[PDB]
DNA sequence: ACTAATAGATTAGAGCCGTC
RNA sequence: UGACGGCUCUAAUCUAUU
C-alpha cells in the first residue's frame, strides 16, 4: 500500500489550496463575475421559500466544527459575486391548476404534463420577458414528488382525480433546445428550519450540516452563471479523458438497446461533455464506436489545435477486442490510449489494527503494472473525519488495454475527485469523467428527440 | 455471544444485530478467500427479519456507532471462530482431501498516516 | 434594579461641588454615584463606568462646564447613556446640570 | 506600525476572526490574534504590550455577545483606549458588530461613540467597508496577497491536521489459500453418473 | 477596435460642443453598471477562413455562408462551452457588408 | 442580399441577443480615406453615438 | 505564596517597575489567580513615581 | 438447432439509510 | 432532484457443461 498524496484544487488569483469549501471561503473563484440574475418560479408559498433564505445564505452561515464543516462566510464574500431579490420572475403556478394536475393516476403522463405546466412558464419568460436569467429557479413542492417520481406511488386517502418517468431528467432534457441551466429544488432543502415534516425534529437537515449545506446550494447555483470557481493543475497537458458509462434507454422492450454518454474533460480546465453513440451485447460496435472517438476525440483539433498525446478513456465496464481495435484506426495515430475500468468489483476493506479511526484516503494496493487499487474514499487529514461514516471502498482500477505507469494513473483519477460542480465536499469518490456522466446519461435519455453537441455541466 | 473478549451478536433497540459474512473465493490475485461485513438482525436472535427494507434500515443504523476498531475485531474473532487448530482453518474436497486457509486475514503495510488528533 | 442616580462630571473640577452635592443628595437620600469619591479605586474606572451606566443607573446628571463638554472621558458617558436612554425610552435620563456660570 | 490588532473571545469568535484576519491577511493586511501563531506562552502579555504600543497600527475591535464582558477583550480594549492617546490617531479602534444576539444598545463604553463597522446583516460589505476606510485613513500596507492568510492556514489551522510518515498495519477480509489438494481428477463417467443426477 | 472603444466610453469624452454634441461622464458614472474588458469572448475567424469562404462569386449562396460562418460558433458558445456571454459583438469589417449588399 | 436578416433570423432558436456592429460605426479614428477626409465624420457624434 | 494569602496586589508603578520580568511573573501569576480567585480589586497598581 | 442450463465474472437500476 | 457516501435489492448478459 503505497500512498497516493491528495491533489490540490486551484481558487481566485490563481492561488492553490486542497478544500473546495475552505478555499472558497478564504479564497474565492477563478474568473470574476458581477451578479448572478436569478429567474425564480415556484408555488405562491414557496416564494416566501426562496426569497428569505436566499438572504441567510449572504449572511455568514456558521459550523460547529470548522474543521470537518468548513467555514461559510457569506455570498459575496465567498464568490465575490451578487445575489439579490432582483431579477426575481416570479411567474407565480397556482396551486389550483397543480392541484388538477398533480393527483393524475397515470404513470409518465402525470409528470409529462405536469413538468409541461413548469416548462411553458420558463421557456416563455427567457424568450419574451425581460430578464437576464442565467441559473433559473424552478422550486417544486413537496406533493408532487412524493408522488410523481419513478414508479410513481399515490396513496388513496384523497383519491379526486383519475387518468424517462422521472421529473428531474425530463425537466433537464427539454431546455437543451431552449439552451437554459436550471436550478430545481424539493422538500425543505430551503425551509427545513420550519417544516417539521414528520415531528418536531427537521427530519430533512440539520444546523450542523447547514454550514456546507448552503455550500452545496450556492455552489449549485453559482457555477451555472459562466463561473469557474476551481480548476486542478496537476492534470498534465495533451491528456483527454473519456469518462463513458452505457446507460439502458428503455424500460419495457429491448433490454439490450443502450446509449453511453461520453464526457471528455479537457487540459485546458474545461469540463467538457461529449454526446455518444446508441449502441445496442453492452458495447459500442464499430459503427458507433468509429463515431464516438472521431467525433469526441475531435474537439482537441479545435479547442486547442492538436490531437492528446495521452487518452484516458474511463469506464465501469470492460472492453473486447471489437470496440478498441475501432478506438485505433479510426482516428488515433502516433497519440496514446489508455482504456482504464474503474469499478467497485471485490471488496477489499482495510482495518486499522492500532487507533480507532478508519483508513486514510489515498491507499494504492498495487496487484500488477495494469491493476491496483484506489482508496479514494475515507479519512482525511484536514477535516479529521472519514469521508464515508461506514469502512470504505476502493476502486479497482485496471487498465484493460493499453500500456501505462498506473501509479501516474492512480494520482490522475484522485485528481478527478474534487471537480464535484454539485455539492462542497472535500473529495469525490469517483472521478469526475464518470460521476457526471451517468447524470448526463439520464439526461441524454430522457427523450428520444434531442441533437446535443459536446454541452456543458450546467444544463444538467 | 464473545470470542476472544469480542462481541460478535447484540442488542438494539427491540432487533438483535448479528455479524455476518459472505465467502467468495478468488484466484485472483492470490488464491484466497474474500470476507465480506454484514450485520443481520432477529427479533427473538432466533429468525432473521424478513423485511429488506427495514434490514437495510436496521444495518445502516446499526453501523451508526460501529467505527473501524468495531468493525475489525467483530471480523476477525469471527474469522477466527472459523480457525481449525493453530494457524489455518481447511476446507474438506475428499475423504482425504483438505483445502487449509488461513485463519488471520492478509496483512498489509503503509508508510503514511495520521497522527491520530483525537 | 436603577435606583443609583449617577451623576456625570469631568476630573475634578467639579469634584468639589459634586460631594457638596451628594453631602446635601446622599444627605437627604439620593444614591449617588460619583467618579471622585464613589468610583471603585483599584478597579477598572472605564468598565465601572460602564456598569453602571448600562445597568445600574437610574438617572443621569451630566453638568455642563467649559471643562465637562469637550473631554472624551465625559463624551464616552453621554453616548452610553444616551444608548441606554433609548433602551429607556426617556428623553429626560440625562439632565444637564448648568454648574458653571 | 503595520500590526491590526484583533480583540475577541478566545473560543467563540473564532469562526469569524479566523474568516475576518486570514481575509485582512488576504487583503495584505498584518494582524495579530490568539489564533495567528503557535509555540505561544510567553508571547500572551510582556510581547502585547510591544505589538500594541509600536507595531498596532488599526485596532479593528470584534464587538459579539461573547466578545462582551470577558476579561481578556476589555483589558486588551483598555489598552487600545490608551495606546490610542500617545499618538495623535483618533481612528485607532474600529469596532466590529458581529452577534445579532447583541443589540447596539449594549455595547459597552470604550466603542459605544466609536463609528463601529456592520458585519451583522452581510460579512461582506462589512469587509469591502474596511478596505475603503483604511485606504482613506492612508494605513500602511502592503500589495495584496492571499498566500500569506493560505500560510497562515496551513501553518497553523493546518498544523495538526495533515500526514506524517508512519509505518502502519492495516488488516483486511482476505484469508489467503495456504496449499491445494495435488491433482484435480475428471471423472469419466461416461454414462455412469446418471445425466439429471444434479452432482451439486 | 474594441480593446480601443470598448474601455474608451468608460472615461468622459468631450466633443467639440456639449450643448449640442453633449458628452457623457462614462459608462460607470451613467449607466450605473461594469462593462470593460473582462469576460471577453475572441474567437478569432481569421481572414483566411473568411477569405476561403468569402472568394465564392455566388452572392446567392456566399452570403447565406458567410452568416453561417457566425452562427455555428454563436450556439455552440452558448450550448457546447462553459463561458457566459449576455450580449455578443459581431464585428464584421467593411468589407462583408460592401459586397454582401443589395 | 443584406445578410442583416438571416443572421439575427437564425438565432432565433437560440435566443440570443447579439448586438451587429461594424467596423466603421465603432473605428471612426483609425479609418481614413484616400484624400485624407474619412466620409463618417463620426467624432461630434462620440457623444450621443456612444449613448 | 500567592495561592496561599496574596490578599491584595499594591504594586509600585514605578517607572522600571513594568520592563522587569519578576515584577511581571508576579503579575503573571496574580492574573491566573484573580480569575481563580475570582476578584477585581485584587490588583492596586499604586502610582508612585513622578 | 438450441430447446434447458448451474455455476464464473461482470453489468446497470434503485430504493434506502447515514451525515462528510 | 443541495448532496456525498455506504451498503442493500433486482434484472440482464458473456463464457463452458447435463
Amino acid at each position: 500500500l503505497i500512498y497516493i498524496e491528495e491533489p490540490k484544487i486551484l481558487f481566485a488569483h490563481g492561488q492553490k489550496c486542497t478544500d473546495a469549501r475552505d478555499g472558497l471561503a478564504l479564497f474565492g473563484p477563478l474568473n470574476n463575475l458581477y451578479g448572478i440574475k436569478s429567474g425564480v418560479i415556484g408555488t405562491k408559498q414557496g416564494l416566501k421559500i426562496f426569497r428569505d433564505y436566499l438572504d441567510h445564505i449572504q449572511k455568514p452561515i456558521y459550523n460547529s466544527n470548522s474543521i470537518t464543516r468548513p467555514m461559510f462566510p457569506g455570498f459575496e464574500a465567498v464568490f465575490d459575486c451578487k445575489w439579490e431579490s432582483t431579477g426575481i420572475t416570479f411567474k407565480e403556478v397556482t396551486n389550483e391548476d397543480i392541484g388538477k394536475f398533480l393527483y393524475n393516476s397515470s404513470t409518465h403522463k402525470r409528470t409529462y404534463d405536469l413538468v409541461s405546466l413548469f416548462i411553458d412558464k420558463i421557456i416563455s419568460a427567457n424568450k419574451n420577458e425581460d430578464e437576464n436569467v442565467d441559473v433559473w429557479f424552478v422550486i417544486v413542492p413537496d406533493e408532487i414528488y412524493k408522488y410523481c417520481r419513478p414508479n410513481s406511488v399515490l396513496p388513496k386517502e384523497m383519491v379526486q382525480t383519475k387518468a424517462d418517468a422521472q421529473f428531474h431528467d425530463q425537466f433537464k432534457a427539454r431546455l437543451l433546445k431552449h439552451t437554459i441551466p436550471t436550478q430545481i429544488f424539493r422538500e425543505s432543502t430551503l425551509a427545513w428550519r420550519d417544516f417539521k415534516n414528520a415531528f418536531g425534529l427537521p427530519i430533512r437537515d440539520f444546523s450542523k450540516i447547514e454550514g456546507h449545506l448552503a455550500w452545496t446550494i450556492s455552489t449549485a447555483a453559482f457555477y451555472k452563471a459562466g463561473g469557474k470557481p476551481w480548476k486542478l493543475s496537476d492534470v498534465r497537458n495533451g491528456v483527454c479523458y473519456l469518462g463513458l458509462v452505457y446507460k439502458k434507454v428503455e424500460k419495457s422492450k429491448n433490454p439490450r438497446n443502450a446509449c453511453c454518454a461520453a464526457q471528455m474533460f479537457l487540459d485546458n480546465g474545461d469540463g467538457t461533455v461529449f454526446k455518444g453513440e446508441v449502441g445496442p451485447q453492452y458495447h459500442l460496435e464499430p459503427k458507433e464506436a468509429k463515431a464516438l472517438l472521431s467525433q469526441s476525440l475531435q474537439s482537441y483539433k479545435e479547442q486547442i489545435g492538436e490531437y492528446p498525446k495521452e487518452v484516458f478513456i474511463h469506464a465501469k465496464t470492460r472492453f473486447n477486442h471489437q470496440e478498441w481495435d475501432a478506438f485505433l484506426e479510426v482516428t488515433p495515430k502516433e497519440t496514446n490510449l489508455v482504456g482504464v475500468t474503474i469499478s467497485k468489483t471485490k471488496p477489499l476493506k482495510l482495518y486499522k489494527t492500532e487507533g480507532d479511526y478508519t483508513i486514510l484516503r489515498g491507499n494504492a494496493y498495487v496487484v500488477n503494472e495494469r491493476s491496483a487499487f484506489l482508496w479514494t474514499v475515507g479519512y482525511v487529514p484536514k477535516i479529521q473525519t472519514a469521508l464515508s461514516m461506514e469502512v470504505p471502498n476502493p476502486l479497482f482500477i485496471e487498465i484493460n488495454k493499453g500500456e501505462a505507469d498506473i501509479k501516474q494513473v492512480l494520482k490522475d483519477i484522485l485528481s478527478l475527485t474534487k471537480l464535484n460542480y454539485n455539492a462542497c465536499i472535500f473529495a469525490d469518490g469517483e472521478p469526475v469523467t464518470l460521476r457526471f456522466a451517468d447524470k448526463i446519461g439520464e439526461i441524454l435519455t430522457a427523450s428520444t428527440d434531442i441533437k446535443t453537441p459536446p454541452l456543458a455541466f450546467k444544463y444538467y | 455471544d464473545k470470542f476472544e473478549k469480542t462481541m460478535l451478536v447484540g442488542k438494539q433497540k427491540d432487533k438483535n444485530w448479528h455479524f455476518a459474512i459472505s465467502g467468495a473465493s478468488k484466484l485472483y490475485p492470490f488464491p484466497v478467500l474474500m470476507i465480506s461485513s454484514h450485520i443481520f438482525f432477529t427479533a427473538d436472535g432466533k429468525k432473521l427479519i424478513d423485511s429488506s427494507s427495514v434490514q437495510h434500515s436496521s444495518r445502516r443504523r446499526q453501523g451508526k456507532n460501529w467505527w473501524n476498531n468495531t468493525w475489525r475485531t467483530k471480523l476477525l474473532a469471527f474469522i477466527k471462530y472459523l480457525s481449525d487448530d493453530d494457524t489455518s482453518f481447511y476446507l474438506e474436497m475428499g475423504s482425504e482431501e483438505k483445502v487449509f486457509v488461513s485463519n488471520e486475514p492478509v496483512k498489509f503495510k503503509g508508510n503514511v498516516s495520521y497522527n491520530i488528533p483525537e | 434594579m436603577r435606583n443609583k442616580i449617577f451623576i456625570s462630571h469631568a476630573t475634578p473640577d467639579d469634584n468639589d461641588f459634586t460631594r457638596w452635592l451628594a453631602l446635601k443628595l446622599i444627605g437627604l437620600g439620593y444614591e449617588v454615584w460619583c467618579d471622585i469619591l464613589f468610583l471603585d479605586k483599584g478597579v477598572d474606572f472605564w468598565s465601572n463606568i460602564e456598569k453602571v451606566i448600562r445597568e445600574d443607573t437610574c438617572k443621569f446628571l451630566l453638568v455642563s462646564s467649559s471643562y465637562s463638554n469637550q473631554r472624551e472621558g465625559v463624551l464616552k458617558e453621554l453616548a452610553v447613556a444616551a444608548k441606554v436612554k433609548k433602551q429607556l425610552k426617556d428623553d429626560k435620563f440625562i439632565i444637564p446640570l448648568a454648574i458653571d456660570e | 506600525r503595520n500590526k491590526i490588532f484583533i480583540s475577541h473571545a478566545t473560543p467563540d469568535d473564532n469562526d469569524f476572526t479566523r474568516w475576518l484576519a486570514l481575509k485582512l491577511i488576504g487583503l495584505g493586511y498584518e494582524v495579530w490574534c490568539d489564533i495567528l501563531f503557535l509555540d505561544k506562552g510567553v508571547d500572551f502579555w510582556s510581547n502585547i504590550e510591544k505589538v500594541i504600543r509600536e507595531d498596532t497600527c488599526k485596532f479593528l475591535l470584534v464587538s459579539s455577545s461573547y466578545s462582551n464582558q470577558r476579561e481578556g477583550v476589555l483589558k486588551e480594549l483598555a489598552v487600545a483606549a490608551k495606546v490610542k492617546k500617545q499618538l495623535k490617531d483618533d481612528k485607532f479602534i474600529i469596532p466590529l458588530a458581529i452577534d445579532e444576539q447583541l443589540s447596539y444598545d449594549d455595547i459597552n463604553i470604550d466603542i459605544v461613540r466609536l463609528n463601529a463597522i456592520d458585519f451583522k446583516m452581510s460579512w461582506a460589505r462589512g469587509l469591502k467597508d474596511i478596505l475603503e476606510a483604511f485606504e482613506k485613513q492612508k494605513v500602511p500596507k502592503e500589495v495584496a496577497d492571499a498566500s500569506k492568510s493560505n500560510l497562515l492556514y496551513q501553518q497553523i489551522f493546518l498544523h495538526d491536521k495533515s500526514v506524517i510518515e508512519k509505518e502502519e498495519i492495516y488488516d483486511s477480509n482476505w484469508l489467503s489459500i495456504l496449499s491445494f489438494p495435488e491433482e484435480l481428477r475428471f471423472h469419466e463417467y461416461n454414462w455412469m453418473l446418471p445425466k439429471r443426477f444434479d452432482v451439486r
